[PDB]
């Protein structure tokens, strides 16, 4: 449960900021958290109703 | 296996969340990134049995 | 699914499905993994080649 | 602190950022840009992680 | 040995499929691909010992 | 310990080799480990000032 969180984090990181890394961007981060967790809910949902 | 959902899901997610969002600008997905999101697990799924198959097959 | 079996399912879903990943592509996964197993060999033989 | 940790961390960071900042090798010197490039992306990595924990209680 | 062996084979395996084998079209792997795959085995091994003793 | 020697050895194998794998580019190589320990000695400095 605490390994997520450095995956959101990398996934995140990755999408919102870029070299040489100055500029803090808040409002980016929320989001890709936001659209991560409901990311993970479809692929829960997606996966469960595959072992019937 | 109440744990093994967990597991797999977090990496499934991981794989596929790279795969099917190229931005994230709201915070919410959109129906062709949703369905991207499903077909992944499913395909992956799919890819894996046929790999393990062909393991036992050969 | 062991370590294996993953990495070779990483592998193949790579170099044979696009997004949006509705249409399957059995034919290229047999390939891949066929082709993947021939280069653990040559792999494997190249490396004890090396251990003196 | 928790000395075995500190160091845990710190290659996991340097893993991440050498990629992301060392864009190639061609001196053996860090040049001025690639040396804050390097310091910029830990802190805002932990930045990000602190965000993210939070956001994940609250919400 | 016997079981260390094996992880390393896969991982450089895994490593090495992606950087030299570019599209899969058939099973066969020709004999480019086949020498680029041995080679990416060696140079890594060297790179590994470069790496160890320069530490 | 060991872990560290992989990480760095793969860092810089994507760094100064590129497929065919032909030749070995040494003098890349060394110079890519001590760039890689200085990028190391500033993320020690920049993590440890501010867990303060």
């Amino acid at each position: 449960a605490t390994e997520l969180v450095n995956k959101i984090s990398e996934n995140c990181f990755e999408k919102c900021l870029t070299s040489p890394y100055a500029t803090r961007n808040d409002a980016c981060i929320d989001q890709c958290l936001a659209k991560y967790m409901r990311s993970w809910n479809v692929i829960s949902k997606a996966y469960i109703s595959r072992i019937q | 296996s109440k744990q093994k959902v967990q597991m797999s899901i977090h990496q499934f997610t991981n794989i596929c969340f790279k795969k099917c969002v190229e931005s994230v600008n709201d915070s919410n997905l959109s129906s062709q990134e949703e369905q991207c999101l499903s077909n992944c697990v499913n395909r992956f799924l799919d890819t894996n049995i046929r790999i393990v198959n062909g393991l036992q097959n050969t």
